[PDB]
């Protein structure tokens, strides 16, 4: 029912540098939006709730943004471990509860 | 700790049924939904359906409804799902998670639905292959 | 005295007239007065009473916090006369967190439902004391109208559901006599989806109109014979569609046998009754939340799924204000039978955070057959300055 | 039970003697009571009841702020047992910012009116449900009695005007039975203004007695044929006139036919009746303020205009104490029909900024054939102590 | 009007279904209740009602202090509608520390028992008036049943006693007619202490369960003859005996003629009754403090003193909540006499030392031949937020 739309699909930059990553409702979700991240062969794991809340294993790095239908994610001087597949999820009040296609996040070395 | 633990991996031929399990470290089925996600291969997440573990209301995903149900027991603190008339395409790494939410509304329904803590993920393969 | 039977025919409607208003929320801030929500209005043959299911506390006190949650052991059903509000001194007829009543020609039936979600109990209470008892044939939140029960020649009827809320569900009709249970039917037809139906007497038989949770947003009717228990369901054909969420008038359609699939999760309680091929009903005036409230007839709406020609609308309750459950019940006139409808008017919790607690105030409209003006009727409490 | 038909001859009285009071402002400085305006008394075949347009608030709330105003969406008609104060569990009978009420010798009949003031709808209410209903004519406040209606052989009378206060309105007598309109009358004679009138039974017809806030400062008078609607209308014809502002008794005149134009603008509720031709009335005590309330005898003052001769004054507020509208209600006794009135005792806004609220207590006289004494029975709440 | 007779059968009890709750002491928090000790429920031939002692004060009040002391000259017999809390509109019907009430057929009929300790009077009170009494026989608390007692023909029946708790006493089975004393049976057969008799009618004659302070943890019964005022009396027989405190039930023993001397000392007021050859009965959960509270039935309990054989166990409040007393009652349907019963839900001192006062809630459970599920409905107040 509710479509959520990703983007970039695809992001690469430096480590040291800001990386900002977008999500879109098809209708108002009125704040009710996650964030997680899945690093290669690892199950996934929560990184945002509510848009606006962090979970205990991130630090100030990672900040949420936005409200009703568009939503936003920001990740502070890039690292290493950044290198993963992230996604967004609605849940406003009934099922189903759809994710996000997802944004794969692949660093620009030397 | 608190955290979900797994069945191993399965091969199953098509048009059979399969069985997947999860169980709380802790002991802790407090009445937090179990609910169950699955992730084909280069795909991204779908959410099949869930369980409360203590007052026992069931829910499905409209793809999966005539083909999944679940069920669950605090003797063995382990819930149970069952994914029948399989094929080919349901070849996926099928996870349980533990939700947010932990009461429903007959008029209202859910609330923080989103997955705080995730088990390790079951690979099932449909294949006639030994 | 002798039982009701309906046998008259239904009055030439025009439109709605004011007839009651309570101000719960606004006497609260200033008097004891009892936190309910899911009220409803029915009527012995001499007067009109309210009921609602209390949240066992009073307004401005400490056990009024988180009353949010829709079952406890400690819900009640309330009852008063009609415009009396729900102060200290009301009557709880029985322990219950869904219900239904009636009243026979006789004596009141009320159906009381409480216990656990996975194995709960409805009681059959008639003439003060307790019947007839049943229990959850699908284990799954057994409930019920959160209206009237009708009955003709001294046989009640009453539609139950027991299941899932967003998939397959069992829905059965009880056939009640002086609170016996006599008969049960199963629910037949293309209604795919059934709960908290609003029925109304259409002698010879009893019709409902009900609430689609899992995937129309066109609302299911259930036809219900008295003589022979048979039972038989379709949708409102109207293209303007009843149920929240929907659909805008622009873009939205209806289909006469199955759930539209426009919007079809979630609802919320409605009424809507036939007038020869056109129909009367009532909405929110939001297509996605529960504000404001209106009510028109469609031309041919009750037989052409493609009509969108509607006339004689009437704002109740203007777009900037909420509403909630709405339903119809019917009154025996000189010559012919009136439809009146109520209006729940929620407050509070999760939407207005100023306060902790959740809790309603009501309005009611009949049926005219003679000319009206306009208006609108709100809650008018100030959250901002009341007791949290 | 049979209809009301009032046949009997009009008891001899000598004066008036004390049959109730309420004390409502004192009691609320220590108690929930209902903020009201606009009071009235009527009777049926066995007891007196009490009605009040209420601000949908109790007093020591935050919603009795600004009570001034005389149209909300909230105000509804209470009613209670006279002598019964206005306590959380009295029931609110319509919704309403004017009414009239009446009771036929077998059921009560509500005339209540609410809405925009540009599209008002009135709604007949009758045995409990609602019966009729009929719209603004003139789309100006719609507007009536503020006191009970007269009823005989089961046809009820009221008198209901629409359009300006300061000029030409246009007012209409609307023939009732069992809640459905059966005739209307247009206003005829030489009354200029009609408002808020005071009406009495006097067999075979009725008669009543007005406020004109455009030119008179004597009274306009309505008789009403109930055989053949017919209306006709005058003035009083006493020297001593009972409106609201007026002239002193020194300088005061009046005329049998048309408006004094003395102080006419602007007026109060009152009342007035005929005994032979004499004349009873009560009346202000103050000529330009709503202060004190005084009764008495004229005579020849019901047929000669240039009469200043009274005689059996009584005071029943004295000149220091606030007052009120005030009208007359009909008993029946065991060989003769008795006549009674009541005082609206004001107090608070705009006069008395010692509080942010606005409400009234009451006091009732009776027609008496015997002998009587002397006193005074003002509100008597001290506003400079209870709540703000 | 006739007099009762309960001639009917007994109804096919397969379990028990809610009725009613009362939510006191959460409604007490916000709002005027009275305090009370020691309810219990009797009905007339239409409805049914509610008694309870009152301490002469309400919950929010300086007075509501020490109330745990249950004799005082303050208090007095409440009685309302089953459903209505004791709000500062309920009627006091007597002076009283101890007290019984029934409906003949034609009026209720109370016991009051008030006065020194040692010199107390019982009033018998019928039909609105007093029509006899009588004082104290061995000086030392004279005292009744806590509960209704039971009338047949228009010949009421009730249990006293006075002397001592720890050692014998003289019990006395007065025989009333509208009020008047006409006889007195002296305790008669094995029952060796009789105390707070829970009573049902038992067509011809009347049939009592007892507490006993002194010897058993296995329950008394009386058998009572109407016809010919003799006496006859016994123990419950079951292996799973009804007392608190007690032996657990893999130690527990009984006797049918004897008290069975395990933990024999102290006790509750209690119910059971029979059903053919087994017995229906409610206790504790716990062995030695009043929490929780739960009923079954078992198999030749009434007949065989060695059966531990239980089936039908239903839990009413969970094992860590608070419970009290508890007594049956009798409701007479259109073909059989159902059995019903009540508990107590004592909350504050001297366990509970958040708060100053004790007080109590009630719920209510009725006899079904139909099905039921489970649940739990405990008291539900927050001591640790409400008033000191
Ligand atoms: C004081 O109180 C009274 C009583 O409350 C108030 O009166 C009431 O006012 C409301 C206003 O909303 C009316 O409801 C509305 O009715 C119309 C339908 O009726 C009109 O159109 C009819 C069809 O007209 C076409 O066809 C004819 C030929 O048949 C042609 O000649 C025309 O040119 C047109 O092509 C027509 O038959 C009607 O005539 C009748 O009524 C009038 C009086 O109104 C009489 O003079 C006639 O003699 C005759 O009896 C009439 O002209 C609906 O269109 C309305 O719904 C639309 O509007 C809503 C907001 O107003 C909106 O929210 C809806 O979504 C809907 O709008 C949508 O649909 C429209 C088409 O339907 C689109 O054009 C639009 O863009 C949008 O897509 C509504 O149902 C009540 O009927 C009326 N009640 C009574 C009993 O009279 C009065 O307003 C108050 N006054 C004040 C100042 O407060
Ligand atoms: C205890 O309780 C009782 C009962 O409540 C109290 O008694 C009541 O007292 C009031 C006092 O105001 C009386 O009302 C007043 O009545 C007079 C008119 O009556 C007097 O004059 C009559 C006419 O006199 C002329 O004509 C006769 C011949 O017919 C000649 O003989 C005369 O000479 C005159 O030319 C006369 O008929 C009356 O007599 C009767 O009544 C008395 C008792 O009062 C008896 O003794 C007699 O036997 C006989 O039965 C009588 O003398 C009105 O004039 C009063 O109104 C004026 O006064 C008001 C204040 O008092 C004032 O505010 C008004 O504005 C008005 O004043 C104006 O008008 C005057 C002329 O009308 C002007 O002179 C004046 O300047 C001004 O312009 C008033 O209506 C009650 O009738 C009386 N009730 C009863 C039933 O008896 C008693 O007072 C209480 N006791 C105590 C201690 O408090
Ligand atoms: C939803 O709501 C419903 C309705 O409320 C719930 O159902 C109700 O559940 C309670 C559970 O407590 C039942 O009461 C209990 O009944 C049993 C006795 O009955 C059982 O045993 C019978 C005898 O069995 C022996 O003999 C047969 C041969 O005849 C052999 O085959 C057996 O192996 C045994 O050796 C047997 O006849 C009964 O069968 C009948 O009932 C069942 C349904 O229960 C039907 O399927 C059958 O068709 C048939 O009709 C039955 O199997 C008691 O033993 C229970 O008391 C013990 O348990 C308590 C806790 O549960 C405990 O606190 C007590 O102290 C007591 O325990 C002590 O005694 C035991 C032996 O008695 C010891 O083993 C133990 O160690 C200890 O010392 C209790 O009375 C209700 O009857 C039932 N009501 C109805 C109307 O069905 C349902 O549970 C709810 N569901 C949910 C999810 O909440
Ligand atoms: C008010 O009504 C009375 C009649 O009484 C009313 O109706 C009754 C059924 C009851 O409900 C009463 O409680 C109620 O007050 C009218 O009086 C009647 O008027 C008519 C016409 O003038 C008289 O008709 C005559 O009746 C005789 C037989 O009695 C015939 O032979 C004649 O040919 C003729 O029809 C009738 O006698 C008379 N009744 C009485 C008791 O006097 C009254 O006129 C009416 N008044 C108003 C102002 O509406
Ligand atoms: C209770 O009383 C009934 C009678 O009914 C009672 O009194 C009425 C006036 C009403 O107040 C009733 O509401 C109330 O219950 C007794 O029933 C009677 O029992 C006797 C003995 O079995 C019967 O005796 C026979 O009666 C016929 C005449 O009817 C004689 O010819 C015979 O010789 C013989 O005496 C009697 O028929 C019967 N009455 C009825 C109406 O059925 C009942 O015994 C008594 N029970 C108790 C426990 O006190
Ligand atoms: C449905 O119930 C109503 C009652 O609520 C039934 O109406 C009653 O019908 C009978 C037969 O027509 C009426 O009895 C007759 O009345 C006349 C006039 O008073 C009298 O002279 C005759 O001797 C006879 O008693 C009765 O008055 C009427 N009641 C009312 C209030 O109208 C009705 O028959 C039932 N409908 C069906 C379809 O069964
Ligand atoms: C206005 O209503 C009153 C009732 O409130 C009418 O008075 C009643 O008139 C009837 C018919 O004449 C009287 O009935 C008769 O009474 C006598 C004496 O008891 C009796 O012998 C006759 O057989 C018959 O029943 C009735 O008693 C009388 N009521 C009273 C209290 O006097 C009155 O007629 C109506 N007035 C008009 C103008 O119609
Ligand atoms: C106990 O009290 C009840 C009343 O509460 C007594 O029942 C009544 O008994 C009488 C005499 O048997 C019945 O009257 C008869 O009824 C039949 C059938 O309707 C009728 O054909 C006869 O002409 C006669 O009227 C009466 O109906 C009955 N009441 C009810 C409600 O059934 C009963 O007799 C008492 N029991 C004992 C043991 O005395
Ligand atoms: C009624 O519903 C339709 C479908 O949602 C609306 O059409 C969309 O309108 C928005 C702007 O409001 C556009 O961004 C979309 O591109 C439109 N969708 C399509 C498929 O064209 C329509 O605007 C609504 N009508 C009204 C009056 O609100
Ligand atoms: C329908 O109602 C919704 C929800 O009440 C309105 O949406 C809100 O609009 C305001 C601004 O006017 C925003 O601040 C809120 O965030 C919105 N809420 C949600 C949940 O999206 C909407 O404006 C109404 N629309 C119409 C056409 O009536
Ligand atoms: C009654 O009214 C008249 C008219 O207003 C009053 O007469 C005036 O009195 C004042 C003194 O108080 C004079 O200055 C005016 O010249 C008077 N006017 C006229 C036209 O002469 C009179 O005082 C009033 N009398 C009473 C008893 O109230
Ligand atoms: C039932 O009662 C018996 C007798 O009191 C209990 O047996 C005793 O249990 C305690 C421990 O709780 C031991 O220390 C004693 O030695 C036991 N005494 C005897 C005589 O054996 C028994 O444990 C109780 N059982 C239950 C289930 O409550
Ligand atoms: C029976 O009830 C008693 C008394 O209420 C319970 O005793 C309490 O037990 C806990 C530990 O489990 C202690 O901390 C409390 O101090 C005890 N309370 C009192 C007042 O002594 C007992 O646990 C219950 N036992 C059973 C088997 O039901
Ligand atoms: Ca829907
Ligand atoms: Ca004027
Ligand atoms: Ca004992």
């Amino acid at each position: 029912e509710i479509v959520m739309t990703q983007s970039p699909a695809t992001l690469s930059l430096s480590s040291g540098e800001r990386a900002t990553l977008s999500c879109r409702a098809s209708r108002s979700v009125s704040s009710n939006l996650a964030w997680y991240q899945q690093k290669p062969g690892q199950a996934p794991r929560l990184l945002i709730y509510d848009a606006s809340t962090r979970a205990t294993g991130f630090s100030a790095r990672f900040a949420g943004s936005g409200s009703g239908t568009e939503f936003t994610l920001t990740i502070s001087s890039l690292q290493s471990e950044d290198s993963a597949i992230y996604y967004c999820q609605q849940y406003n009040n009934w099922p189903p509860w759809t994710f996000g296609q997802g944004t794969k996040v692949e660093i620009k070395r030397t | 700790q608190v955290h979900l633990v797994q069945s191993g991996a399965e091969v199953k031929e098509p048009g059979s049924s399969v069985t997947v399990s999860c169980k709380a470290s802790g002991g802790s089925f407090n009445n937090q939904a179990i609910s169950w996600v699955r992730q084909a291969p280069g795909q991204g997440l779908e959410w099949m359906g869930g369980i409360f573990p203590i007052s026992g209301t069931p829910t499905s995903a409209q793809r999966f409804q005539g083909r999944v149900t679940f069920t669950a027991d605090e003797s063995t603190t382990t819930v149970y799902m069952d994914l029948s008339s399989l094929r080919s395409d349901d070849t996926a790494v099928y996870y349980c998670a533990r939700a947010g939410s932990d009461y429903f509304n007959r008029d209202l329904g859910w609330e923080n639905y989103y997955f705080a803590s995730w088990g390790q993920g079951t690979l099932v393969t449909v294949s006639s292959a030994s | 005295a002798e039982y009701r039977n309906w046998s008259k025919p239904q009055c030439d409607i025009t439109g709605f007239a004011p007839f009651s208003k309570d101000n719960s929320i606004r006497l609260s801030a200033g008097g004891d007065i009892w936190v309910t929500r899911e009220p409803y209005v029915s009527c012995d043959p001499d007067k009109c009473y309210q009921f609602a299911l209390g949240q066992g506390t009073t307004l401005n006190n400490v056990h009024s916090n988180n009353t949010v949650r829709d079952r406890t052991p400690y819900r009640t059903l309330l009852m008063n006369e009609l415009g009396v509000p729900f102060h200290l001194g009301t009557k709880q007829v029985c322990i219950a967190w869904s219900s239904s009543s009636c009243h026979d020609g006789k004596a009141w039936l009320h159906v009381c439902i409480t216990g656990d979600d996975k194995n709960a109990t409805a009681s059959f209470i008639y003439n003060g004391r307790l019947v007839d008892s049943v229990v959850s044939w699908s284990k799954e939140i057994l409930r019920t109208q959160e209206s009237e029960c009708v009955c003709i020649n001294g046989t009640c009827t009453v539609v139950m559901t027991d299941g899932s809320a967003s998939g397959k569900a069992d829905t059965k009709i009880l056939f009640i006599e002086e609170g016996k249970i006599v008969h049960t039917s199963t629910l037949s037809g293309s209604a795919q989806h059934v709960e908290e139906c609003s029925c109304y007497p259409r002698y010879p038989g009893v019709r409902c109109v009900c609430r689609d949770n899992w995937k129309g947003s066109n609302r299911p009717i259930v036809d219900i014979n008295i003589k022979d228990h048979s039972i038989v369901s379709s949708y409102v054909c109207s293209g303007l569609v009843g149920d929240t969420p929907r659909k805008n008038d622009s873009s939205s359609s209806s289909h006469c046998l199955d759930p539209n699939n426009e919007e079809g999760g979630h609802g919320v309680k409605g009424w809507a009754f036939d007038d020869g091929n056109d129909v009367w009903m009532g909405r929110t005036i939001n297509e996605t939340s529960r504000l404001g409230y209106e009510t028109f007839k469609v031309i041919e709406g009750w037989s052409n799924p493609k009509s969108k020609l509607q006339i004689n609308r009437q704002v109740i309750v203007d777009r900037g204000n909420r509403s909630g459950y709405s339903g119809i019940f019917s009154v025996e006139g000189k010559s012919c039978i009136n439809r009146c409808f109520y209006v729940e008017l929620i407050r509070g919790r999760k939407e207005e955070t100023e306060v902790l607690w959740t809790s309603n105030s009501i309005v009611v409209f009949c049926g005219t057959s003679g000319t009206y003006g306009t208006g609108s009727w709100p809650d008018g409490a100030d959250l901002n300055l009341m007791p949290i």
